[PDB]
């Protein structure tokens, strides 16, 4: 039982910092993923971070552009969207993955989905 | 000659009379040894000669009236009961120098099948009266896949003689009694499976082992009584004597349950430590009460008699409860 | 009854049978029903973060290649027939070490049914991983799972379900762990996606609630008794330097031995547990009791009376806050 | 195919499931044991390990061959194709047949049909022990082996050489740490069971424990602790705190020594010789603490209207403890 | 869909198939692609200098002998078919003990593709050697590798590559070691030359950074508390010989028990670690505190006040230098 | 290149091949060349008197039954072919427990050569016995051997040699034991006679020199520090009975705990080691220091000053004699 | 990441001492090798030493002539070239070998190569 609230999207022309605040049984769900769904297109993997250790992974599109990290005190994950592009225009969602729930990349493996900030540039 | 003929056309995957009445399997046990009786793991290791006897008409021969003594090579060819130990954590066969199995085939079709197996058997132990406790352990034998409609077990008439439990010598326990029980109402998920169980009661030996367990606790209580005869003027002497008994008693309690890390139940040994801790702690409080009021010699005089008498009285109650 | 007739029927079933091909190969997935009968949970290890389970694991599926007519019985076959049949490639994804019991024979069952339903049973002992959250230890609740999956067949080829739904797992009442109570068990079914495709998953989980009683006796009570012992100093005359300093040292050092011993029974976690917080509180009390004497000693060459009341009362406050937060 | 045909001829019409001379004369197996390593003895588990060359010899007329070569030294996998005795160790807890780089099995066929079959085995066997005289005790660890399936009416076991020379344990093979192998005795008996009456061959290894470790690990600390406690007698009675610490620490030290002595030793109901020594030493240490209590108690009465108790204690305690050592060591070392 | 057709096709593939000969025997080397999915790192042992890894190990190669036409599917076959196929002779050169999981079946997969590509998957637990540099322990960073090589085939016969390059290894985020964080992983490919020839090698390495938190609590903090305890002596009157000597002894001896206990948890290395340096510093402080009293005692039959300031200040300097050098 | 041609050739080699008969059965002995590549020495155990070795064990011999013509290549074959060939019955006479690594396949190689030379390689981990002389422990030098012999074939049938002479064993530089340095290795060849005949033997031995550093820190230095601590008593006033008796007791008892602990890490040998001699010397010093006070105490109701000089000087003499004799 | 600087070559008619000073991650590279490349000829193994233990090996040509040893304090290896010969005329190189990098003799197994002192006699 995890609740995710994300904020800090909006519209810009640029560096941005999406944030994702978790609460509840985060122990059972050690991985947080960032997805993004462009209008029409399928929901697409952006990156993921382990709460413990900060082991990080990125999609190629955003590799060496976006940076994820977290702070366990607040139970918060952030997607630091630097060097934005008009391809980066989507509803960015946050989600939690179970320990044994499969590959990072596949949104159907994830159980608890944030609301989803729309971001246009 | 005819040995190959018996195998020729023999159906290994089917029990004798698959569609007919269930196969009666006589069961005998020869307990070679019992060891590794661990209370922490709640298990014991047992080595037995398991004898199974049943009739298979497919192997009946009339060329000779002499039983055929065969080694473990012929075992794989024949159908065998799927007898397994229900409460076995792990078990294995002895294969030195060869597989310790034998097949004796009689002309009428009676098969004698003996194997030598060592098994670690789980045994739930109640440590409420530990170490003055008696434990009952079981050895359950049952067909894994064949219900009562296919295989039925019963203790052989020879079981009462060759069990060998009397000859066993255990380092810490004594086999007070043994019992062979048949339960026809097991009713597993697949169906009704008759179960043969061997119950033997183990009584922990009372001797130097128990004396050693209680020796440090009693000596600490006795050593605390020494401070009563020491003058109240020597404050560091009586305080040091009082604290050492209390601290050592605390370490004894910590080390007592460190031997059994998962024994969350109350043990009689733990209760005795609490009683000993009260007496050694009260002795230090007794001096502190006397020292605070001396800013009385009668308190020590009473302590020299009340504490030995109270400790004797509580011991009588304690040992009577755990008999 | 006619064993030659049964032998003929079974021989015909296995004639030209290809173990390499699943039932309905190239067609809809084979549905495999699974039910578990729990025999025991032998051990739960915090240091290894795992538990050991013994169970009867049964798989149900229909193989039309094994359908037989003219025999109104279910055929229980010798377990060695399993080597001539297709069986699912089921594995336990979070298992560390597992085996099928082998005495006196492989603890395995095969029962065929006239419609070609195969009942395949195994008696398995598994040590399975269970990551534990020890932040509240030993007042903690753990979730230990068993994850059951098809190794190589995707959901195009095989599907799993709990046969009987919420009754598919029996024997939870048999579990007798001294240190834990089983609060609840749950059965889940889902598909898990990997690079090689989507795979069927069944999950069995248990909620374990640690019993406090052992810990009260083993760690909490000695710490309370040492802390009370430390207070005896305040009733001793301030000239009794050897006596009062001895009390301070012995209680402080005993609390260190208790702390270090305890954490050697547990894994090398980097965070503070509930029990650590208690022991650290108790350490501070007994250390301050010795420092109180140092202060008295420091000026003599009322404070004791103030210590006689304030210290036990503060320990009561400390305990109240602690046990309310965690219980 | 000069020798391939010979081997094929021998195996043609040969049934390995039937003993040689089946239904007729009793098959005689000649056995000898070469102990390559007599492993350590576990007192707690009452077991000992041993690595041996287990040699078996018997005559099988079905394998008689006519050939230029007298002895056919064949590959070890030929064993499975022929009949071999089903020898097992009755008291063997857990035995291993070595398989490294090849099955460690030797198989030779002579023209007479005599078969030599030796296998390298590691044997863990039960060795019941009576630890009443521990650590000044000796044990005879047995090794019982025989046929599992063939009773004495079908197969019997005999020692290849004489009973004295059949089991050879070279002095180099001794892997014992706390034991010394005095010698071995060889005997054969018969046992009865429901399956039948079987020939049992027994080898007894006589072991004498070396007390050098226990002398320094347990006896020396106990003796020094008793001597340390008696030092308090020479301390003046006025120093009450000083002599009190002497008694407390020596008593606590004896408690630690008693627990440590029984740590490795298996838990038994009876009392070992070392238990008696610790118990007496504990009594002397406790009496020393009681002696100081008597001195302190009586000097307060004298003060309230240079001690005789200390003067007698300085002499009686060393003499009594020394007398106990003379009695203790003579009784046990004589056995 | 037609199982007789599929059975015929597969039977034809395996008819006259020689497991002894690699694909393209006598020709160019067979290229074997390897991917790893990490399930867990169960344990890291300083005493044994090894770690235990569980992974899904997959091998990709093309065997033209297994090419089939007229079936537009990938054939997932029962794992027992692996015994009838050639597979690479891959081994882990730095492994100590490994096994393929066997319940309920051998955790093995075979998937064939129409062009003759073979996908071979295994679930393996391996204990692998990892020589550790403990000079900075427990403030150390370790490099643990897994070395993957062909046992008998040289680079004339077989070649390895990471299939997917830097994405060939997945699941590094799953690793949850309490005592370590995974900083980085790297994938390397090279040829290794022996007397018998040049062999293909793949290397997977991890950078492990030890978490300090456990060590602060277990060893560093007790040593600090003992050292502070030693200073209490300086506030006691010099006539309190029993009290002040007791403080000196107990702190000195406690620091010895802490030292010796610690090194019994670790391998018998001949060099001094970081933690050894700290404990040796703390020992010197508490030993000098007792010697300070001996000196005071020596002349009495100002120095204490000087000790009250100089000792805590020197300990602060000691800690500053230490934690700057090592953090 | 032509796989049908190679398959035909190899099939012909194995047609009518009798694994039961050694090469040149009935003729001169087969010469088997052996080379070893040492991977690691994982462990050396004093308690079990053994060591654990991992190596690549290769055997070279000629089998004229396997000679092939018309292929100018060395054939590397799948390791499963080893089960169809004769191989030597080599074993390790002083091994305790050994296994061939099995992941992902049996770590085994077979390479055939046109002249019928067979190269057979195995990766083996062996625990092998090594009787140690601990009289000088821990300043000792040990000789640990690996004895390689033919199990059943006598020197009439098989002969061993080190292939390459003194270069037959590689990888000695790889051995990284913290507690030991490898001083030397030697290769020996001889015949060993038993009742059943004369057998070929190869012996690989290593000279291991224990590194002192760990022992200086773990046992020697604490004993020195306790002995120095004992001397503090001599600078305390003789009226400080509690203080000086406390010093005597604590040092004496600490030396007992150190002694008994140490010997619990080692096998139950009946003789005195070098370290035992040191600890016994240190015990005598600290015991005499307490007895010195008893003597002072005995007469008071100059000796201390004499102790202040004579005791440290005697300890220096004791150390000088000890470290000269043993180093 | 290892850096190797060698010095003490030059031209003589005689005993010589080449030295090889290492710096960096020497733990991962426990073995140091000496090679020498004559003009035209292939690069040739001379000897190798383990940092820990000093387990040494030599080519036959230089066996019982050259002697290698080290001191871990300075992180230095030395080739003591005694009893020199006109065959011993080459660019002597120093190199580091990884723990699992194969046989001592083969220069392709080595990763970090010193500059290479030319020595003529
Ligand atoms: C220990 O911890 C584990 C997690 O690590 C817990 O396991 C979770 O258990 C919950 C139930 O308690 C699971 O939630 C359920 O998942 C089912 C599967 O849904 C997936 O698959 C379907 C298709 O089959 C997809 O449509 C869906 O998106 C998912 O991908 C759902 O079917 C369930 O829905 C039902 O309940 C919900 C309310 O919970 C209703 O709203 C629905 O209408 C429906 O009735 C449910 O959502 C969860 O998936 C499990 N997690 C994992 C990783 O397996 C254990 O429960 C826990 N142990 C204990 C004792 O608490
Ligand atoms: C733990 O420790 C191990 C060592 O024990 C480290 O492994 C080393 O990793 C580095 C990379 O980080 C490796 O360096 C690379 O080697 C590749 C292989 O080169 C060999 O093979 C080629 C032919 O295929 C030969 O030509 C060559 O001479 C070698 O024999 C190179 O291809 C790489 O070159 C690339 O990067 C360099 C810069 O580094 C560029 O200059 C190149 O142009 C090219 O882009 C590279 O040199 C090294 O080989 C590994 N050592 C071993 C023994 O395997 C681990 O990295 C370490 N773990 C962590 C987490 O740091
Ligand atoms: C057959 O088994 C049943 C059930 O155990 C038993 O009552 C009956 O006596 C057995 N028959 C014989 C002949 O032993
Ligand atoms: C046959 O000859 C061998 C030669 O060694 C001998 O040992 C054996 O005893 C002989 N057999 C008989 C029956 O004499
Ligand atoms: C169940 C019996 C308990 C007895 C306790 C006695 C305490 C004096
Ligand atoms: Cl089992
Ligand atoms: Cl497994
Ligand atoms: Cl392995």
């Amino acid at each position: 039982q995890v609740q995710l609230v994300e904020s800090g999207g909006g519209l810009v022309q640029g560096s941005l910092r999406l944030s994702c605040a978790a609460s509840g049984h985060t122990f059972n769900y050690p991985i947080m993923g960032w997805f993004r769904q462009a209008p029409g297109k399928e929901r697409e993997f952006v990156g993921a971070i382990s709460w413990s250790g900060g082991s990080t992974s990125y999609a190629d599109s955003v590799k060496d552009r976006f940076t994820i990290s977290r702070d366990n005190a607040k139970n918060t994950v952030y997607l630091e969207m630097n060097n934005l592009k008009p391809e980066d225009t989507a509803v960015y969602y946050c989600a939690a993955k179970g320990r044994y729930s499969g590959g990072l990349y596949y949104p159907t493996n994830y159980d608890y989905w944030g609301q989803g900030t729309q971001v246009t540039v | 000659p005819n040995l190959d003929g018996l195998i020729a056309g023999y159906a290994r995957n089917f029990r004798p009379g698959i569609g007919g009445p269930p196969v009666n399997v006589a069961l005998a046990l020869e307990v070679a040894s019992i060891d590794h009786i661990s209370e922490a793991n709640m298990e014991y290791t047992m080595t037995v000669f398991l004898h199974q006897s049943w009739r298979d008409s497919r192997l009946s021969y009339n060329h000779t009236n002499e039983t055929l003594g065969l080694d473990s090579r012929f075992v794989d060819k024949l159908w065998l009961p799927d007898t397994f130990i229900v409460n076995a954590k792990s078990a294995w066969f002895h294969d030195v120098t060869v597989e310790n199995k034998l097949i004796r085939l009689q002309p009428d079709g009676v098969i004698l099948y003996s194997i030598r197996i060592t098994s670690t058997v789980a045994c739930d132990m109640d440590l409420a009266k530990y170490p003055m406790d008696e434990q009952e352990c079981m050895l359950d034998l049952e067909s894994y896949g064949y219900s009562s409609e296919d295989i039925v077990y019963y203790w052989s008439e020879s079981q009462e003689h060759i069990h060998g439990l009397d000859k066993l010598q255990l380092a810490q326990f004594t086999i007070t009694s043994y019992r062979f029980t048949t339960e026809l109402m097991n009713f597993k998920s697949a169906g009704q499976f008759p179960r043969l169980s061997l119950h033997f009661h183990l009584r922990r030996n009372r001797g130097v082992y128990i004396i050693q367990s209680y020796m440090p606790s009693v000596l600490l209580v006795a050593m605390s009584w020494v401070s009563f005869w020491i003058s109240q003027a020597a404050v560091p002497a009586r305080v040091s004597l009082g604290i050492t008994t209390v601290l050592t008693m605390t370490t004894l309690m910590v080390s007592a349950r460190s031997s059994l890390p998962r024994a969350s139940a109350i043990k009689a040994l733990d209760v005795y430590f609490w009683i000993c801790y009260v007496f050694v702690f009260a002795a230090l409080v007794e001096y502190a009460f006397a020292h605070f009021n001396a800013d009385a010699d009668t308190i020590d005089i009473y302590a020299r008699a009340v504490f030995p008498a109270a400790f004797a009285a509580v011991n009588v109650i304690y040992w009577a409860a755990y008999a | 009854g006619n064993m030659s007739f049964v032998k003929e029927t079974v021989d015909k079933l296995l004639k030209g049978y290809d173990i390499r091909l699943r039932p309905d190969f190239g067609g809809p997935p084979v549905c495999v029903g699974m039910n578990i009968d729990i025999a025991s949970i032998d051990m739960v290890s915090e240091v290894n973060m795992d538990y050991t389970l013994t169970m009867y694991f049964q798989q149900y599926w229909r193989d039309k290649r094994l359908a037989y007519s003219g025999i109104p019985l279910n055929l229980t076959l010798d377990n060695r027939v399993a080597d001539q049949l297709w069986v699912p490639d089921t594995y336990f994804l979070n298992d560390k070490k597992s085996f099928v019991h082998g005495v006196t024979v492989k603890n395995r069952m095969i029962r065929l049914h006239p419609d070609g339903t195969v009942l395949y049973g195994l008696r398995i002992t598994t040590t399975a991983a269970c990551m534990m959250d020890l932040r509240r230890y030993p007042l903690d609740e753990q979730n230990c799972t068993l994850e059951i999956e098809s190794y190589g067949y995707t959901t195009d080829d095989i599907e799993f379900y709990w046969r009987g739904g919420d009754k598919a797992v029996t024997g939870v009442e048999r579990i007798e762990l001294p240190q834990f109570s089983i609060v609840e068990h749950r059965l889940v079914s889902r598909n898990v996606v990997f690079a090689t495709g989507a795979y069927p998953r069944l999950s069995l989980s248990f909620r374990l609630k640690r019993n406090i009683g052992y810990f009260i006796l083993q760690t909490y009570m000695p710490s309370i008794l040492i802390t009370i012992l430390s207070w005896v100093s305040f009733w001793i005359n301030y000239d009794a330097s050897a006596a009062r300093v001895a009390l301070g040292i012995t209680t402080v050092l005993t609390m260190t031995t208790i702390n270090t011993h305890l954490r050697e029974t547990l894994p090398k976690i980097p965070y503070v547990k509930a029990i650590d917080m208690y022991l650290m509180g108790c350490f501070v009390f007994v250390f301050l009791a010795l420092l109180e004497y140092a202060f008295v000693n420091y000026i003599f060459f009322a404070i004791d009376r103030w210590s006689r009341i304030v210290f036990p009362f503060t320990f009561s406050l400390f305990n109240l806050v602690y046990w309310l937060y965690y219980v | 195919e000069n020798f391939t045909r010979i081997l094929d001829s021998l195996l043609d019409g040969y049934d390995n499931r039937l003993r040689p001379g089946f239904g007729g004369p009793v098959t005689e197996v000649k056995t000898d044991i070469y102990v390559t390593s007599f492993g350590p003895v576990s007192d707690v588990e009452m077991e000992y390990t041993m690595d041996v060359f287990f040699r078996q010899t018997w005559i099988d007329k079905r394998l008689k061959y006519d050939g230029p070569i007298e002895i056919l030294r064949l590959n070890n996998m030929m064993v499975t194709k022929v009949w071999t005795p089903d020898t097992f160790f009755r008291n063997g807890k857990k035995s291993v047949s070595h398989n490294m780089t090849a099955p460690n099995k030797l198989f030779r066929i002579m023209r007479n049909g005599t078969i030599l079959y030796t296998m390298r085995l590691t044997i863990s066997a039960e060795c019941p022990m009576r630890l009443v005289d521990f650590p000044m005790d000796g044990h005879a660890c047995p090794l019982k082996f025989g046929s599992y399936a063939y009773p004495k009416s079908e197969m019997i076991y005999t020692w290849t050489k004489g009973p004295e020379k059949s089991v050879e344990v070279p002095k180099e093979s001794s892997s014992l740490v706390q034991y010394d192998l005095i010698g071995q005795t060889v005997s054969s008996e018969t046992i009865k069971s429901i399956t039948g009456e079987y020939i049992v061959m027994t080898v007894y290894f006589h072991l004498r424990r070396k007390m050098g470790y226990f002398m320094i690990q347990t006896y020396i600390p106990c003796i020094m602790t008793v001597i340390l406690s008696q030092v308090s007698f020479w301390i003046n009675k006025e120093s009450v705190p000083a002599r009190t610490v002497f008694g407390i620490t020596t008593v606590l030290t004896m408690t630690t020594l008693s627990i440590s002595a029984r740590h490795s030793l298996p838990k038994v109901s009876y009392a070992t010789a070392m238990d008696w020594f610790i118990a007496v030493c504990f009594a002397f240490v406790f009496s020393a603490l009681i002696e100081f209590a008597a001195v302190n108690y009586f000097t307060n009465i004298q003060m309230e209207k240079t001690s005789k108790i200390d003067k007698y204690a300085r002499i009686l305690f060393p003499v009594t403890f020394g007398a106990f050592n003379m009695v203790y060591w003579v009784v046990y070392l004589s056995k």
